[PDB]
RNA sequence: GAAACUGCGAAUGGCUCAUUAAAUCAGUUAUAGUUUGUUUGAUGGUAUCUACUACUCGGAUAACCGUAGUAAUUCUAGAGCUAAUACGUGCAACAAACCCCGACUUCUGGAAGGGAUGCAUUUAUUAGAUAUGCGAUGAUUCAUGAUAACUCGACGGAUCGCACGGCCGCCGGCGACGCAUCAUUCAAAUUUCUGCCCUAUCAACUUUCGAUGGUAGGAUAGUGGCCUACCAUGGUGGUGACGGGUGACGGAGAAUUAGGGUUCGAUUCCGGAGAGGGAGCCUGAGAAACGGCUA
C-alpha cells in the first residue's frame, strides 16, 4: 500500500465483536484515539449491536450527532472512536452508566454502574520520565499524559483517576498478592491474585495468578491489570467476577436452569 | 533517482539479484552539497520526507567556533581549508565538509582573552581584582600561543554543512592539534 | 491582423482590423512590453501611444512574455501562469505546451493593446464615457482611504453612498450593500480579551502546579529527613 | 599508538584538554575513558576498561548497543580487520522421514579489539544494529578452548 | 443562497498475478537505527526595545463584466472591478529568575547601566551519583537541567458562530477553525533466527566498473558499500554455492483420509508487485501515483 488504510474486512474484525459472517463486506474500522483497534469496542457497535438503541449505520450517526453519548464524561460524536477497557460510557437521557469489562470469556461488556462508581476510572501506567522543563510525568496505556504525578508511582501501577476534575486521587503499586483482571491472550478476561512474578533480563515478565477457586493461570506482564489492593477490587465486576467455568459445568449449569 | 536501496547490490555469496519492483520514493537520494568558501553565502531549502526542513550550504563564509578548554563559543570567519581525511582534492576545491581541518580568524577569540584574563596574546578596582584572582590559573597552549601570533587557529568542523547549513566546529587542542600540525608540516 | 485596443482610463475596449501592411510595418518587430505610436495605425490615431499586451497567432496559440524568437515553442508550465490555466487540473501538476515568442510578426493574428497616452482627438467608441466601477471597496481600509475618513470617522454611513439600487425581474424594488471586513467590533475587542485571560489562565495554572508540586516534594523530603535522623 | 588512520581517533564526547583532571570522575567524564557495562549478565573485558583503541562499534566502549537475539558459535574465519564469520551448527528435522540433517549458517560478526579470536574457539554474540553489509552482530563472549 | 476563491480528499477502495526461487512470504524478533496528516491527554511567558496602526496593517485575483484568437480541447491572451482562515507583513498583555560585561564604589565585597535570555536549529563545555537532594532500562556520555554562542527560523492567532452579563470604559461564558512541543493511536520503512519445487548433460562463483571488511566523509527520515576517497584481501561453496527451468506471486487453506503420506492453491482473508514496456518527477503527512505529469 502507498498510505494507510481506512477500509477495515469483516472477516478481519476482530472475533470479541462478534459480527456476522454475511452481514456485510466490511465492519466499522476504530478511529485514532486512546485505545488500540484490536483492543477497542466502537460506539457503533456499542449503540447498535449492544443496546440495540440504533437499527442502522444511519441512526447510529443521528443519535450520536446530537450530543448524547458521554465517553469519561466528555461528549463524543464519532461513531468509530475507540472506546476500551475500564472505559466509561454515559447517557443522561436515558440515565444508563456502563463500564467496559472484560467477560470471562474475553469479551467486552456493558457492567451498568452506579451514579458514584460511573465518576472515576483506572488507568495503568506505561511509564514515568521527565518532559521540558525537567517536568516529571507519566502516561497511561489510554492515552493520557498527566504532569506532577506522585513520586511513588512507578510503571505498572494502578491510578485511580476522577475524571471531573481530571486528576489522580489513589494508586495501587504492582505486587504480588493484589487482585488483577487479564487484559489480553486467551486469559483475558480472567481475575485473580498474583501468586509471583519471574523476571528474565531482556525478555517478557511472566506473572502467575491464583483464581478465587484456586485456578492457577499464567500471562504476560503486559497482560496483567491491577483492580485493586489485596483481594478487594477498587470496582465492580462483571457478572461471574472474572470466574471461568469449563464446559462440563456450563452445561450442567444450562440443563439444571432448563429443568 | 538516486537510490539507496540494496536490490542493485550482489548477494552476500557473490550472486546476482533480480529485480522484482521499482525504486521507491522512499529510498531516494539527493545530490551533494559540495559547500565552499565564499563571501558569496548561499543555503538552499529542501522539504523533506514527513514534510520537515533540511538546509543545503552551496557557500559559506563564517562559522560557530568553540574553544573548548577556555568554554568559549565563538563566530569567526573560515579562512582556508588545510586538511581533509576522506579526499585530498577536496582540500583544493576548499571543500567544507564535516570533520575537515580548516583556518578560522582568532581576532574575537583574542578580544574574549583580553577582556577575560588582561593579557594580550581605566578599569575599576573589582575589575583588577577580578582579572588577578582569574590570573591565578591562567595556563595556556604554547602552540596554540603560536598559532595565535599568525592570527589563525586550526578548527575541526563538527557539524554537517550539507545537513543543517552550518560550518561549525571546534579549535583543536592538545593531542589532537598536534597530530594534525605534525600531518600537515609536510 | 486584428487589434484589441483597451483604454483602462475609460474601462473601454474595442476590436480594429488592418489589412495594409505600411501601416503593420511599425507594429513588426517590436515585443510584448515596447511601445508604438499610433501615427502609423490610421489618420484618426494620432497622438495616441499604444502599449503591447500580447496577442495570439493564425493557429490561437498565445504570446509568453520572455521568450526572444518569432516563432512557435513548447515550454513545461506551471497552473495559473499565462499561457496554461490548468482549470480542474492537480496541484503541482505541469504541462507542456505550445507557446508564441514575444516578439512581433506577421504570423500573428490578434494583437493586444493598451492606451498609454491619449492623443489630441478622442476616438468614438472609446474615450466619450467610463464605465462605472461595479464594486465599491469592501474593506473598511479602503473604504477610510477612498473617503479620507480619519480615525474617529464612522464609515458605517459612508457604504449606503455606493450602494446601488436596483428593481427585480418580477417589479421588486431591492438593494445591495456590500459586507465590510476588517472592520473593528465589540466582538473582537471580546475575541482578544478572552485569548489574553486564557493565557492569563495557563500561566496561573501552571504557577499553581509548580508551587504545589514543590510543597509536596519539601514534605516528603522532611518526612524522609526525620526517619533518617533516627 | 592507535593513530594509524589519515584522520585523528577519539572517543566522542571525551574531552581531553581540559583544565581540571578526571580523578573523582566516572568514565567518559573529566577525559577518562569511556565504557559500559552491556548487561544480560555478560562481564565486561578488563582490555576494554584499560584499553587505548578507539572503536565506535565496541559493544562495551563503542556507540552500539545490544539487543535482540544472543548466540552461539564457533569462530569459521578471523581474517578480515575487526570481523569475523561465525558458523553455527544445527540439525534440519526431515518430517516425512523422521529424521534430521546436518545444516550450518554463517553469521558475519564484529569482534572489538578486546578480544583475541582464533579459528575453532567457541563464541557468543549478540544483535545490534546494522554495522555493514552482512554483519548484524557483536562479539561479546570467547571461549578459547 | 447559484458561481467562484480557500481547505480537504482523490496514496483508501476495486482489478490482476506479468516479474520475482532466502527473493516475496509464514512463524518469531529489533529500532538504544527512523518518519508518521489525523484522533486522544498534556504543554505554549522575552518579537516593538531610540520608527512606533493594534479600537485591527498592505498589494493583488477569482467569480462578475467586456475585446477576443483557433477547426478544435475544463486550449488560450488582453481590459475593468471587488473579498479572505488565499498571499505578504506586523505590535505580539505584562514579569520574575539565571548568566556575562560593568562605570561607580564605605572595595576578600555590591553597584547603576548595558548585553544575553520565549520555542525551534547547530556546535562545544558541564551535571545527570548511589559499596543528610538527584528520575528510567538487562544495557546508552539515555530522559532532562545549566552555561557559551549560532541561524538572514514558513513557530509564538491581524480568524469565525452563538448568546448576553457584572463593576465603573473595564472585565465576562459556550464553541468553531489554526500554529508549535511531548506522549498516545492509526501505520510505514528497514531488520534478527529458521523454513521453498526440479536440475550437476550447471563445480567452482564474486572481485577493472563494490565483491567481503576497516577509517573518514556525502546522501537518507534514519542504520548500512547506499555512494565517494584511501586501506586490507577478503566473502560463498558436495551440509550443493554459482548457473538454468518452472505452463512459479507466498501464506491462511483445498481434494483424498487407518497411520505415514500424495496432489492442488489465479480467484473474495493477510502480505507483496503492476497499471501497454522502461525511466524521471511535482504536489502532498503519506506516491517513484498512472481514472497525476514529463521523455
Ligand atoms: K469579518
Ligand atoms: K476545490
Ligand atoms: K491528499
Ligand atoms: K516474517
Ligand atoms: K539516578
Ligand atoms: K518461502
Ligand atoms: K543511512
Ligand atoms: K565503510
Ligand atoms: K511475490
Ligand atoms: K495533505
Ligand atoms: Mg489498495
Ligand atoms: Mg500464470
Ligand atoms: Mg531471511
Ligand atoms: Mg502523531
Ligand atoms: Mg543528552
Ligand atoms: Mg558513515
Ligand atoms: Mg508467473
Ligand atoms: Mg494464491
Ligand atoms: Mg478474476
Ligand atoms: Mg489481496
Ligand atoms: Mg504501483
Ligand atoms: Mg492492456
Ligand atoms: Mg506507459
Ligand atoms: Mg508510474
Ligand atoms: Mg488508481
Amino acid at each position: 500500500a502507498r498510505g494507510l488504510k481506512k477500509h477495515l474486512k469483516r472477516l478481519n474484525a476482530p472475533k470479541h465483536w462478534m459480527l456476522d459472517k454475511l452481514g456485510g463486506a466490511f465492519a466499522p474500522k476504530p478511529s485514532s484515539g486512546p485505545h488500540k483497534s484490536r483492543e477497542c469496542l466502537p460506539l457503533i457497535i456499542i449503540l447498535r449491536n449492544r443496546l440495540k438503541y440504533a437499527l442502522t449505520y444511519r441512526e447510529v450517526i443521528s443519535i450520536l450527532m446530537q450530543r448524547q453519548v458521554m465517553v469519561d464524561s466528555k461528549v463524543r460524536t464519532d461513531k468509530t472512536y475507540p472506546a476500551g477497557f475500564m472505559d466509561v460510557v454515559s447517557i443522561p437521557k436515558t440515565n444508563e452508566n456502563f463500564r467496559l469489562l472484560y467477560d470471562t470469556k474475553g469479551r467486552f461488556r456493558l457492567h451498568s454502574v452506579r451514579d458514584e462508581e460511573a465518576k472515576f476510572k483506572l488507568c495503568k501506567v506505561r511509564s514515568v520520565q521527565f518532559g521540558q522543563k525537567g517536568i516529571p510525568y507519566l502516561n497511561t496505556y489510554d492515552g493520557r499524559t498527566i504532569r506532577y504525578p506522585d513520586p511513588l508511582i512507578k510503571a505498572n501501577d494502578t491510578i485511580k483517576l476522577d475524571l471531573e476534575s481530571n486528576k489522580i486521587v489513589d494508586f495501587i503499586k504492582f505486587d504480588v498478592g493484589n487482585v488483577v483482571m487479564v487484559t489480553g491472550g486467551r486469559n483475558r478476561g480472567r481475575v485473580g491474585v498474583i501468586k509471583n512474578r519471574e523476571k528474565h533480563k531482556g525478555s517478557f515478565e511472566t506473572v502467575h495468578i491464583q483464581d478465587a477457586l484456586g485456578h492457577e493461570f499464567a500471562t504476560r506482564l503486559g497482560n496483567v491489570f491491577t483492580l485493586g489492593k489485596g483481594t478487594k477490587p477498587w470496582v465492580s465486576l462483571p457478572k461471574g467476577k472474572g470466574i471461568k467455568l469449563s464446559i462440563i459445568e456450563e452445561a450442567r449449569k444450562r440443563l439444571a436452569a432448563q429443568s | 533517482g538516486i537510490s539507496r536501496d540494496s536490490m542493485h547490490k550482489r548477494r552476500a555469496t557473490g550472486g546476482k539479484k533480480k529485480a522484482w519492483r521499482k525504486k521507491r520514493k522512499y529510498e531516494l537520494g539527493r545530490q551533494p552539497a559540495n559547500t565552499k568558501i565564499s563571501a558569496n553565502k548561499t543555503v538552499r531549502r529542501i522539504r523533506v520526507r514527513g514534510g520537515n526542513v533540511k538546509w543545503r550550504a552551496l557557500r559559506l563564509d563564517t562559522g560557530n567556533y568553540s574553544w573548548g578548554s577556555e568554554a568559549v563559543t565563538r563566530k569567526t570567519r573560515i579562512l582556508d581549508v588545510v586538511y581533509n581525511a576522506s579526499n585530498n582534492e577536496l582540500v583544493r576545491t576548499q571543500t567544507l565538509v564535516k570533520s575537515a581541518i580548516v583556518q578560522v580568524d582568532a581576532a574575537p577569540f583574542k578580544q574574549w582573552y583580553l577582556q577575560h584574563y588582561g593579557v594580550d596574546i581605566k578599569k575599576s578596582n573589582h575589575v583588577l581584582r577580578k582579572i588577578e584572582t582569574r590570573q591565578k590559573d591562567r595556563k595556556l597552549d604554547p602552540h596554540i600561543e603560536e598559532q595565535f601570533g599568525g592570527g589563525r587557529l586550526l578548527a575541526c568542523i563538527s557539524s554537517r554543512p550539507g545537513q543543517c547549513g552550518r560550518a561549525d566546529g571546534y579549535i583543536l587542542e592538545g593531542k589532537e592539534l598536534e597530530f594534525y600540525m605534525k600531518k600537515l608540516q609536510k | 491582423m486584428k487589434f484589441n485596443i483597451a483604454n483602462p482610463t475609460t474601462g473601454c475596449q474595442k476590436k480594429l482590423e488592418i489589412d495594409d501592411d505600411q501601416k503593420l510595418r511599425a507594429f513588426f518587430d517590436k515585443r510584448i512590453s515596447q511601445e508604438v505610436s499610433g501615427d502609423a495605425l490610421g489618420d484618426e490615431f494620432k497622438g495616441y501611444v499604444f502599449k503591447i499586451m500580447g496577442g495570439c497567432d493564425k493557429q490561437g496559440f498565445p504570446m509568453k512574455q520572455g521568450v526572444l524568437t518569432p516563432g512557435r515553442v513548447r515550454l513545461l508550465l506551471y497552473r495559473g501562469t499565462p499561457c496554461f490555466r490548468g482549470y480542474g487540473r492537480r496541484n503541482g501538476e505541469r504541462r507542456r505546451k505550445s507557446v508564441r515568442g514575444c516578439i512581433v510578426s506577421p504570423d500573428l493574428s490578434v494583437l493586444n493593446l493598451v492606451i498609454v497616452k491619449k492623443g489630441e482627438n478622442d476616438l468614438p467608441g472609446l474615450t466619450d464615457t467610463e464605465k462605472p466601477r461595479m464594486r465599491g471597496p469592501k474593506r473598511a481600509s479602503k473604504i477610510r482611504k477612498l473617503f479620507n475618513l480619519s480615525k474617529e470617522d464612522d464609515v458605517r454611513k459612508y457604504v449606503n453612498t455606493y450602494r446601488r439600487n436596483f428593481t427585480t425581474k418580477n417589479g421588486k424594488k431591492a438593494s445591495k450593500a456590500p459586507k465590510i471586513q476588517r472592520l473593528v467590533t465589540p466582538l473582537t475587542l471580546q475575541r482578544k480579551r478572552a485569548r489574553i485571560a486564557d493565557k492569563k489562565k495557563r500561566i496561573a495554572k501552571a504557577k499553581s502546579e509548580a508551587a504545589e508540586y514543590q510543597k509536596l516534594l519539601a514534605s516528603r523530603l522532611k518526612e524522609q529527613r526525620e526517619k533518617r535522623s533516627e | 599508538a592507535e593513530q594509524t588512520e589519515k584522520a585523528f581517533l577519539k572517543q566522542p564526547g571525551v574531552f581531553l584538554s581540559s583544565k581540571k583532571t578526571g580523578k573523582g570522575k566516572r568514565p567518559g567524564k573529566g577525559g577518562n575513558r569511556y565504557f559500559k557495562s552491556i548487561g544480560l549478565g555478560f562481564k565486561t573485558p578488563r582490555e576494554a576498561t584499560e584499553g587505548t583503541y578507539i572503536d565506535k562499534k565496541c559493544p562495551f566502549t563503542g556507540n552500539v548497543s545490544i539487543r535482540g537475539r544472543i548466540l552461539a558459535g564457533t569462530c569459521h574465519s578471523a581474517k578480515m580487520n575487526r570481523t569475523i564469520i561465525v558458523r553455527r551448527n544445527y540439525l534440519h528435522y526431515v518430517k516425512k522421514y523422521q529424521r534430521y540433517e546436518k545444516r550450518h549458517s554463517n553469521i558475519p560478526a564484529h569482534i572489538s579489539p578486546c578480544f583475541r579470536v582464533k579459528e575453532g574457539d567457541h563464541v557468543i554474540i549478540g544483535q545490534c544494529r546494522p554495522l555493514s553489509k552482512t554483519v548484524r552482530f557483536n562479539v561479546l563472549k570467547v571461549i578459547p578452548a
